[PDB]
């Protein structure tokens, strides 16, 4: 089926400037109390989650150096440490990852 | 390319038109434009109004304070010697004062004679109106007074123009008798009163009170507001006709949206009958006694 | 002013959420058991039965279905309708509604306060019931 | 091509006589020949009209359109231009005066069909214009109250004249 | 066309002809070429007629400029502020004379559709019809079903 | 002294304007103070500001509208500052929010502001014939279910306590006050020219006398919005618009030997924290009970 | 008509769906935190919760072993399930998993993204949403009500 | 169906065509100022004393070897040259150049000032309005020193004359929207500037020009700006933690 006549510009403006085709304004945006960037309220902060992601990657790299190959994964729990730290009695008997950076402010000792 | 001058030139005209449409040029004196002879202009003014002026007196009448002070700015900034010939200019102050005084007197007499029942406050209001900034500027600018006037700031702010108009009146009062000038005033001022109301120019805010006072003066007692005609009271657009009665005779009547508005109207109407400012009233006399 | 969206929970601490829940549920129990005694409060005058009369109805909750048998041997299937919390809410007189019969507005089962609207919550507030679905 | 919008920032005004109201700043800025479509761009550019600049940045930040990030970059550029080059305190004090999409110059390509027919295809480009003005955002107009409509209607009935009447 | 263009009511400038009549045309400016043939009529007009015209109308100032132009124009200018341009290019003496007369007798108001042929302030002497003007009044002024 | 209600307003405002223009004249120039930002968020940020002109609100505006809307109070060094109070010397600034971890400072401020609003609403809600003396705004903790204002009324008015109609009128007027958005303005004054503002209210003059007594330099802290002026302890919130839900809850007559004093209790919440209809009703029920802490 | 259908359709068919969840699970048990399509992560979460309850059943249970055999793909992980994960969940019945929405993917397909995690793992903690503190104005107004529910009892 | 865009503009510095220049770049001026006179630290308190300042200035001028060596090179290369006339001409050059900045006339400004100065005084100010007036000269212009640069390549000599001058000036800079930016038009503010002049000698057309403007290390802080200004802290990527110096 082929259009019988050209649609006029008035008609077409009516179709595409219609309220329903307009981008709708998001009212759930707020500021992250931590870094002061923007985030939606139901979603993690992009920025902070990036810090966490980088650190996670580094930890995983260095716990890839402790595993000589693909299929060796520890049969014990592991704990991650930073400059100027020592394994507690509760935390000994576990795989130890030693990282160079000082322990990050958001990351607690646990 | 197309070979010819013609279309190119003709288009240069369009270019200029658009240029003038998007940026309008600030208004320029008729004197600073290409065809001007000040003298011939002045003579033509006089002839076209069917009046006879002393050219000295008129040329004087179109001179203003501001033009002289600006001329002294140009005199003092270039180091020129003007003072004798420039301060010989004899401004229009005097002429304008005689003009306004005489015009107010004249007008006042005209009205006082035509409307015997107009209170003094009223006739004052009227003369005030026909001598107003608005009216006089309108008439002056339509007689090419703004054209001839010598002033700084070309749009020639309204006080300067009132000054200049009545300057011309005074110049006429010297040039010819009070009779001639009375005719000129009744022709170019009183005619602005055509079509106008009373309370259009009077502006009084409490018609009822004024009516009661005027009826005390006439020895009639108590106008009683009595509702005459009405349509819809419950509507968003009611109409009331309130009559005003004095000893059960009906003196005057008026329409309105609200009974209050209408009562006030009946007051204005009554007033207008008493004062003889009316629609049916004899139109003004323009004649040669 | 760009005023942001908000829900009931948003600003409460982990401490105050159980508290608010307790608050609401407890006042629901109170309110429901208070109107539990209709006849001793201020009952509207009871009238005898006229021939062309019609009763109020109910708002029930479809449970499931069940078989049931009759003494003649036949099998039937039946629908269980449980009445949960059912109250008459307002009364519109005969001349204000159909000009023929009066109207009683009946509520269904109880729902949460937080997800209704200011208007409706006001309507129940002045009543003293919890909101009906 | 025509580049005008740029030159709008090179205009110099005459100094302000004291006692006159202070003139609000205006910053024109644009990005030419974006690989977005003109229309898809229009929706975005429309969205942020009349918003305070921070509000617009927040809105764009979370949109998924490819154009969202372009526009956002242009807005940051314009903001920094406004504080650096023109003289504006309070970089938060701008609102979006004008936002719009013009069309760019299109490339032309073949689109193959079947039975050896072809369509002719256009790689699309577009322009994004913005104009920022210094101040709070002008108030959004409330719809007419019943009172307003009633006044207008009444005024209309009162403008009536006896027609062809004299 | 009438929906196409602007319009105005019938008026006079400054209530002309009420108190006294004032010829509204103020000045008249001719531009012509001594040499060019296009201006031929306009030259003859300046020779014979202009002079007499100037006596017949004392109130209008007439500026004649010989200059090197190809298209002789006459610029009428009015008390109204209104400026009306015309081309006397390639016309007789007779034609120009008639034209200058039209210019002399015009008001200077804009020439457009005039909505109606008459203009009256206070058309209404002795009343203006309203729905009640012809209706009889009743006793007590009661409405149709009103009881007292 | 024979004076109308509007004349008092006029005198007080003109005195306030005189004083403010005196403080303005005290600073000869445009002096540049360097503010630093100690906030958790955008560290190392430095604002270069006009001394006794620039305010911590005008400071936020260099950051983003986000601070502007979210920031109620401004901690300068260790002290709370009102958002529109002009910075004096060079210093360090941190911004304070309702949803912040130790909001207590802000909370106090908020309470105070609301109290003051009510005060205004009360003073102008009574007939000219009577005499309304505002006393003070007793500082309650916020765990106490409301905020309150002390007011003494004309002796012939001593018998009546208000009806839900009247209370709802107070509330309507407070909301009328919120609708039009008035900044809270602050000024530091010497007691000498402070007492001349208040005059006719005795209790006010006493309060000013004590308040100035505990401070070596005889400094009194003034706040004003619109045409209303009052003395108060500590800073206030920046705008009137900050309040969303507002109520004048109930009044309670409490009497000394030497006076009969009515205590007006009300309850409110800011747009940021606004509470659901049900929650609000419960808080409103608790706000009806008499709240006593004067010490 | 979709009424009461608990499982969403993914992949090339029902089987492909199972193998998708297989890889996701294996990834989760190895790295203990992963991020994927919000829908797929949601789908997975069930299986990731039940696997721990098969781990609790012990090494010796045969069913649990061929279950962990099928689901955990790299066989090396099967011990870690039994000898690390399953032990560190003992007290808690169901609390094993945390699932949060991450911002939409930065790639042009702009997907809806989730992070999923086993609780008590050794990693930098996710920036979880915190509830408001108790010192906050509204909560302080509620504490009043509470202390008067104590005083009146 | 195949057409592409053109015009991606680029600036490539490349030394090879820069060397192959057949007419090597001709300079009217040299960018630097050879020897910068460093003035007395109490020069504010000796200015209110007439015959202290005049004495020490004229003294330091006559006493210096380098000074009169260069003055000899200029006198010998350029006859009818006088040091006692020159601060007059220099003070005139000043007044005309800045009154050129008012009017924004660049042509005359290229006769007066040097190639090193012009970028500086014109650049920033071109979209703004300047109103600058000369009211008083408190202490008559003093000639501090003279220097010459001998280029063995060109045999070209550039006479450089440092005139210290104390002045009364009114400066107002308006923003491109016409709203005031820098300073009042009513304040006759007092300035102290050390103004270097330059002239090419071997050049037959021999213009005396304004080369540079030297500011002393102790110079009074310039009057404050009108608007408030913000200086941002270091922009941080996500994983980079902030570090605060004391
Ligand atoms: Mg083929
Ligand atoms: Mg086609
Ligand atoms: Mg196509
Ligand atoms: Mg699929
Ligand atoms: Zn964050």
């Amino acid at each position: 089926a082929a259009p019988k006549n050209r649609r006029s510009i008035e008609v077409n403006r009516c179709r595409r400037r219609n309220p329903q085709k307009l981008i709708k304004v998001k009212n759930n945006i707020d500021v992250c109390p931590e870094c002061g960037h923007l985030k939606q309220k139901h979603i993690l902060c992009g920025y902070c989650y990036e810090k966490v992601r980088k650190e996670t990657a580094e930890i995983r790299r260095q716990m890839g150096k402790q595993e000589g190959g693909p299929f060796r994964a520890p049969t014990t729990e592991t704990v991650v440490l930073y400059s100027g730290e020592t394994p507690s009695e509760q935390d000994q008997g576990k795989r130890i990852i030693e990282r160079e950076r000082k322990r990050p402010s958001w990351f607690t000792q646990n | 390319a197309k070979k010819g001058f013609r279309a190119a030139y003709r288009f240069q005209k369009e270019l200029e038109r658009w240029r003038l449409l998007r940026c309008p040029p600030p208004p320029v004196r008729r004197s600073e434009k290409p065809n001007w002879d000040y003298h011939a202009e002045i003579q033509a003014f006089g002839h076209r109004l069917q009046e006879t002026f002393s050219l000295d007196l008129l040329k004087t009448a179109f001179v203003n304070s501001c033009y002289i002070k600006s001329e002294e700015a140009k005199r003092q900034k270039l180091g020129i010697d003007k003072e004798a010939a420039l301060l010989n200019l004899k401004d229009n102050q005097e002429l304008s004062e005689q003009g306004i005084s005489f015009s107010q007197t004249c007008l006042t007499q005209f009205f006082e004679d035509a409307f015997p029942d107009l209170p003094t406050e009223g006739v004052t209001s009227l003369v005030d109106f026909l001598t107003s900034e608005e009216v006089v500027c309108h008439v002056a600018r339509n007689l090419a007074v703004e054209q001839l006037a010598l002033s700084a700031e070309f749009p020639v702010p309204p006080p300067v123009l009132r000054q200049t108009f009545f300057a011309v009146i005074g110049a006429l009062l010297q040039s010819s008798g009070p009779e001639r000038t009375a005719l000129f005033i009744r022709d170019f001022l009183i005619t602005q009163m055509t079509g106008k109301e009373l309370f259009e120019m009077w502006t009084i805010t409490n018609p009822m009170g004024l009516l009661v006072e005027e009826l005390k003066k006439r020895k009639i007692s108590a106008p009683e507001s009595r509702l005459t005609r009405q349509s819809g009271s419950t509507t968003a657009l009611p109409v009331y006709f309130v009559g005003l009665y004095c000893d059960r005779k009906l003196i005057a009547e008026g329409p309105g949206e609200t009974v209050l508005v209408a009562e006030e109207e009946a007051a204005r109407v009554a007033l207008r009958k008493l004062f003889g400012f009316t629609e049916n009233r004899r139109p003004w006399d323009y004649s040669k006694p | 002013h760009g005023k942001s969206v908000t829900w009931w929970d948003e600003h409460l601490s982990e401490e105050n959420v159980p508290f608010v829940k307790q608050l609401v549920s407890d006042e629901n129990k109170a309110q429901l058991a208070s109107k539990l005694c209709p006849l001793k409060d201020e009952p509207w005058p009871i009238h005898p039965w006229e021939p062309g009369s019609s009763r109020v109805g109910l708002i029930a909750l479809k449970l499931g279905m069940m078989p049931l048998w009759t003494k003649d041997g036949q099998k039937h299937v039946v629908t269980l309708l449980q009445v949960q919390d059912c109250h008459v809410l307002k009364y519109t007189p005969k001349e204000n509604h159909n000009g023929r019969m009066a109207a009683l507005t009946v509520g269904g089962k109880t729902v949460s306060h937080f997800h209704k609207s200011a208007s409706i919550l006001e309507f129940y507030q002045e009543l003293g019931l919890p909101p009906k679905q | 091509i025509s580049r005008k919008w740029e030159k709008k920032n090179k205009i110099v005004y005459p100094p302000q006589l004291p006692g006159e109201p202070r003139r609000p700043a205006e910053i024109y800025h644009c990005r030419r020949q974006i690989k977005y479509s003109k229309d898809k761009m229009w929706y975005l550019a429309k969205l942020i009209r009349g918003m305070s600049i921070d509000q617009a940045l927040a809105q764009l930040e979370f949109s998924d359109k490819k154009g969202a990030q372009i526009i956002k970059e242009v807005l940051l550029e314009a903001q920094d231009m406004a504080v650096r080059d023109h003289n504006v305190e309070f970089r938060s004090n701008l609102y979006v005066a004008e936002s719009t999409s013009g069309r760019g110059q299109y490339l032309k390509r073949i689109r193959y069909h079947g039975r050896g027919r072809f369509g002719i295809m256009e790689k699309v480009f577009c322009h994004y214009f913005v104009k920022l003005v210094e101040g709070p955002p002008p108030p959004r107009e409330a719809p007419k109250t019943a009172v307003a409509h009633a006044r207008e209607y009444i005024q209309e009935l009162r403008n009536r004249t006896i027609t062809h009447a004299l | 066309t009438a929906r196409g263009t602007a319009s105005r009511f019938l008026t006079s400038v400054l209530h002309n002809g009420l108190g006294r009549y004032v010829q509204q045309l103020q000045r008249l400016s001719f531009s012509l070429s001594r040499d060019a043939p296009s201006s031929r009529g306009a030259r003859e007009f300046v020779e014979r007629e202009v002079t007499d015209f100037a006596r017949r109308n004392p109130g209008v100032v007439i500026y004649v400029n010989p200059r090197p132009c190809c298209v002789p124009r006459v610029v009428a200018e009015y008390l109204n502020g209104a400026v009306r341009e015309e081309s006397i290019h390639c016309k007789s003496v007779e034609e120009i004379a008639a034209l200058v007369q039209k210019l002399a007798d015009q008001s200077g108001l804009d020439v457009i559709r005039i909505r109606k042929p008459f203009h009256t302030d206070s058309p209404s002497i002795q009343g203006q019809w309203h729905p009640f003007t012809n209706k009889p009044t009743t006793l007590g002024g009661l409405r149709p079903r009103e009881v007292q | 002294s024979q004076l109308s209600p509007t004349e008092l307003i006029e005198m007080q405002n003109d005195l306030f304007n005189k004083e403010k223009n005196r403080q303005l004249s005290l600073t000869p120039r445009t002096e540049k103070i360097e503010v630093k930002h100690v906030g958790k968020t955008d560290p190392g940020t430095v604002f270069v500001m006009n001394k006794n002109i620039s305010t911590p609100y005008s400071c936020a505006m260099h950051l983003s509208e986000w601070y502007c809307r979210k920031s109620i109070l401004a901690l300068v060094d260790g002290q709370p500052w009102d958002m529109y109070k002009p910075l004096t010397k060079s210093c360090e600034i941190k911004f304070l929010t309702f949803k912040d971890d130790d909001p207590g400072e802000v909370n106090k401020a908020y309470w105070r502001s609301c109290a003051m609003m009510m005060g205004c609403v009360i003073e102008r809600a009574f007939k000219d014939e009577y005499v309304v003396s505002l006393v003070r705004a007793p500082e309650v903790p916020v765990i106490a279910g409301a905020f309150c204002y002390d007011v003494v009324l004309d002796k012939r008015l001593d018998e009546w306590m208000p009806t839900k109609e009247n209370l709802h009128s107070f509330t309507k007027d407070a909301r009328a006050l919120i609708y039009k958005d008035l900044p809270f303005e602050t000024l530091e004054v010497e007691a000498k020219v402070a007492l001349e503002i208040f005059q006719h209210n005795k209790y006010k003059l006493d309060f000013i006398e004590e308040k100035a007594s505990q401070n070596p330099e005889r400094i009194v802290k003034l706040h004003r919005f619109g045409d209303f002026i009052d003395v108060s302890e500590g800073p206030l919130i920046p705008r009137t618009s900050i309040c969303f839900q507002y109520e004048v809850s109930a009044v309670h007559n409490l009497q000394t030997q030497s006076s009969l004093v009515r205590r007006f209790q009300g309850l409110s919440l800011p747009v940021h924290l606004r509470a659901h209809f049900t929650i609000w009703n419960k808080l409103l029920e608790r706000s009806r009970k008499m709240v006593t802490e004067d010490k | 008509i979709s009424h009461g259908r608990v499982f969403r359709r993914l992949g090339l068919g029902p089987e492909s769906r199972i193998h998708l969840l297989q890889n996701l699970l294996t990834g989760l048990v190895r790295h203990e935190r992963i991020e994927a399509s919000w829908a797929r992560v949601d789908e997975l979460r069930g299986y990731a919760e039940k696997l721990i309850d098969y781990g609790k059943l012990g090494d010796t249970n045969e069913r649990a072993m061929r279950m962990a055999d099928f689901w955990l793909t790299e066989k090396d992980l099967i011990p870690k399930l039994f000898q690390v994960l399953a032990p560190r969940f003992q007290g808690q019945n169901g609390g094993y998993t945390r699932m949060l929405q991450i911002p939409n993917r930065n790639e042009q397909d702009r997907a809806k993204m989730a992070v999923i995690e086993y609780k008590g793992n050794c990693l930098p903690p996710l920036p979880l949403p915190r509830r408001d503190s108790n010192l906050t104005l509204l909560n302080q107004l509620l504490q009043g009500l509470r202390q008067d529910q104590e005083a009146s009892s | 169906s195949e057409k592409e865009f053109v015009e991606h503009a680029r600036k490539a510095g490349l030394v090879i065509p820069h060397e192959r220049l057949e007419r090597p770049i001709h300079l009217a001026c040299t960018a630097g100022i050879f020897d910068a006179y460093v003035p007395p630290e109490g020069d504010a308190r000796i200015s209110s004393l007439s015959k202290e300042g005049l004495a020490q200035r004229a003294e330091r001028l006559k006493k210096n070897v380098a000074s009169q060596l260069s003055i000899r090179k200029i006198r010998e290369s350029d006859p009818n040259f006088k040091i006692k006339d020159f601060p007059e001409k220099a003070k005139d050059i000043f007044i005309e150049a800045h009154l050129c900045l008012n009017n924004s006339d660049h042509d005359r400004l290229h006769t007066l000032v040097t190639e090193n100065c012009f970028p500086d005084m014109v650049w920033d100010i071109r979209y703004k309005t300047v109103r600058w007036s000369f009211v008083e000269s408190l202490e008559p212009p003093q000639v501090v020193q003279v220097r010459c640069s001998s280029l063995m390549n060109q045999g070209n000599i550039y006479g450089q004359v440092t005139v210290r001058m104390h002045t009364r000036q009114t400066l107002a800079i308006y923003d491109r929207f016409g709203r005031l930016m820098y300073g009042q038009e009513d304040v006759p503010r007092d300035v102290l500037e050390y103004v270097v002049f330059e002239k090419h000698l071997v050049d037959p057309y021999g213009s005396w020009r304004m080369h540079g403007k030297i500011i002393p290390p102790w110079a009074p802080p310039k009057q404050p700006i009108l608007k408030t200004v913000m200086i941002p802290g270091p922009q941080l990527k996500p994983w980079e933690e902030f570090e605060e110096p004391q």
